[PDB]
C-alpha cells in the first residue's frame, strides 16, 4: 500500500539501493525490499555502519537512501556532521518529535514530515533539496 | 616495519585498487606515499571507512578495494566485518595496521575474520619477498607495524570525493 | 524451545544471579514469566546491556551477573566482547538469544567468543538436558530459538531501586 | 603537570572508576592513569560502550568519569538521553575537542556543562557533582 507507492517512485527515480536495520516501526518496506523490479537492499547491524555503505554505494555512483529509527540517530550524527555534510554526500534519510527536530536543526539537517495521503510531496521536496544541497536531507514518520 | 613501509607494501600488491583510507596516521601515511586519485582519504568518522569501502564494493564488485584500518578503527567498530563476511564481496582487501605495543589488544583478528566469513586472513610481521594472495576475496591482512612526519593532506573533501569518483566512473563503463 | 523456557532454564542454572536483560521482547518475557526484584530491565538502549553489565562484574568480582542479549543486540554492539574478553570478569555470563531463518546472520559466535578471550562459550539446543557450564567466566550460552505478553508495568526507577538495593545489602 | 592537577583533585571526592577511549589528545591524562590511590580505568573500543560500563560501575556504588572526545558524542548520545536520564544514572564526561556547536547540542538534549578553568575547575567538577545530587543525572566539564 502506502509502502508500494513509497518504493515506486524512488524506484523509477534512479533510487534502487537501500540499507538500514531490520525493525519493527519500518517493517513493511524491509518485507518489500526482500520480496522484490530489481533492489539491492543491504542489511546492517547499527546505523552508523548503515550510513557508512550508504555513502559508499553513492560514492560508486549509486542514489541510495536508508531506513532508521530516532533512537538510532544518536549513532549517525557524528557521521552526519563530520563525513556527509564535509564532503556533500547526499543520503535520504526517512527517520521513523519536538527533541527530534530540536536535536536535528542545532547541528543543521533539514527535515519535513511527510503526510501520507500525499505520499511524494514531502518525498520530492526532499529530492529536490537533495538535489540543490548535495547533503542529506531527513523524511519523518509518525 | 613502519606504517610507511606497510602502506608502501600494499601499494605495491594493489598498484590499481581504490583506496579507503581510515582517519588519522594512515590517512597522511597514504597522501604522502602516493596521492593518487583512487585514494579516498577520510578526514574523521573513526570506523566508517570500511563500512564505505563495502558500498563501494556492493556497486562495483568487479574492482578491487583495499580499506585501511588500524587497530583503533578496526576495534571501534568491529561489527561491520560480520556484513563484509556476509555479503563477501569478492576483491576487498581489509587491510589492518596494527602497532600494539594500556588498550584493549587486537587479539586473533585473522581467525576471527575467517570466523565472520572471510574468504582469506593472514599476518604480516616483517618486509617479505612475497607473498601469494589468494585473488578472491574478502581478505584480511593484519601487519604490525612499530610506529616512528608529512604533509598535511592538501585536498578539500570535496576535490577528494570528484577526483575518487571521476576515476571510478571513467575507467569501468567508460 | 521459546525465549521463556529458554530464560527459564538459564534462571535454573543461575537462581541467585543478577540479571541485566536487554530492551525489546526478552525483557516482558523475564518478567511475565517471573519478575525477581534483581532483574534490569532495559527500555530502549539497545546494544547497552552487556557494557553496563560489564561496568557491574568491574565493581563486583564476585557476584553472579548474566546479560540476556539477542543476536541483533549483540550484533548492534559487538566490539564490546573485545572489552569483555580484555577484563575477564570472573562471573560474568554472557546469553545471547538468536532467531534465523532479511537480517545479518550471526556465525560462530562462541568461537568469535573463544578467541577474544572468554573462559567459555557453549551452544545450548533444546535436545540436551545436561550441557555441563564450565565453573568460570566469562562465559557465553547461545541459545538458538523458535518464537502474547504483558506489558511490564515499571517505570525506570522502580527498577533501579529494586536492583541496586539488594546489591548494596549483600556484600556487607 | 595541569592534568595531575585535576585527577589528583578528582580522587579525593570518591570518583575513581574511569573510562572511555585512548588517544593521543588526552595523552597525558591517559597516561597518568597507565602508570601508577585506587584507580581503576577500563580502556573502551568506542564511546557507547564506554558510558555503559561507566553506568555499570556507578550502580556497583562508585562513582564514576568518562573521557571522551568531541567526536564521541553522538555515539552516546542516545544511550545518554534514553537510558541515564530516564534510569536517573549520573556520569561526569570531561568532553574535550580541538565547540559552539558542541554546547548547541548539550543544550539541545538538556546536559549542563561548563568550560575548565586556567588553573582550577573545581567549582564545575562539583557544581557538576551538587547538580548530580540534585538532578539524578549526569553533567559534562569541557577541556581545550
Amino acid at each position: 500500500s502506502t509502502a508500494e507507492r513509497m518504493l515506486s517512485t524512488l524506484t523509477e527515480n534512479n533510487y534502487t539501493h537501500f540499507t538500514g536495520v531490520p525493525c519493527s516501526l519500518l517493517k513493511g518496506f524491509f518485507r518489500l525490499l526482500e520480496s522484490k523490479q530489481n533492489i539491492t537492499f543491504i542489511p546492517s547491524i547499527r546505523e552508523d555502519s548503515a550510513l557508512g555503505v550508504a555513502s559508499g554505494m553513492y560514492l560508486g555512483g549509486r542514489k541510495c537512501v536508508m531506513l532508521m529509527q530516532n533512537s538510532g540517530l544518536g549513532y549517525c550524527l557524528n557521521v552526519l556532521t563530520s563525513f556527509n555534510f564535509i564532503y556533500d554526500i547526499p543520503i535520504l534519510l526517512l527517520i521513523s518529535g519536538e527533541k527530534l527536530t530540536d536535536l536535528l536543526d542545532s547541528v543543521d539537517i533539514p527535515y519535513k514530515e511527510l503526510d501520507y495521503e500525499n505520499s511524494e510531496g514531502t518525498i520530492l521536496d526532499a529530492l529536490f533539496l537533495i538535489e540543490k544541497t548535495n547533503r542529506p536531507v531527513a523524511i519523518l514518520i509518525k | 616495519m613502519n606504517k610507511h613501509d606497510a602502506i608502501q607494501l600494499i601499494l605495491g600488491q594493489f598498484p590499481s585498487a581504490y583506496l579507503v583510507s581510515t582517519c588519522g596516521h594512515i590517512s597522511r601515511d597514504l597522501y604522502n606515499i602516493n596521492d593518487r586519485a583512487r585514494n579516498f582519504y577520510m578526514v574523521g568518522s573513526m570506523g566508517m571507512a570500511a563500512p564505505v569501502g563495502l558500498g563501494l564494493s556492493t556497486v562495483y564488485p568487479d574492482v578491487p578495494l583495499v580499506v585501511l584500518d588500524g587497530d583503533g578503527s578496526f576495534l571501534m567498530n568491529m561489527g561491520i566485518i560480520t556484513m563484509i563476511g556476509h555479503q563477501k564481496p569478492k576483491n576487498f582487501i581489509h587491510v589492518v595496521l596494527d602497532n600494539g605495543m594500556r588498550t584493549v589488544p587486537l587479539v586473533n583478528v585473522t581467525d576471527i575474520a575467517l570466523q565472520v566469513g572471510y574468504e582469506y586472513a593472514i599476518e604480516i610481521n616483517s618486509g617479505q619477498k612475497s607473498f601469494d594472495l589468494p585473488n578472491e576475496g574478502p581478505g584480511l591482512i593484519h601487519i604490525k607495524v612499530e610506529p616512528r612526519i608529512g604533509k598535511r593532506v592538501h585536498w578539500t573533501p570535496q576535490e577528494i570525493v570528484q577526483r575518487f569518483t571521476n576515476e571510478l566512473t571513467l575507467e569501468n563503463e567508460v
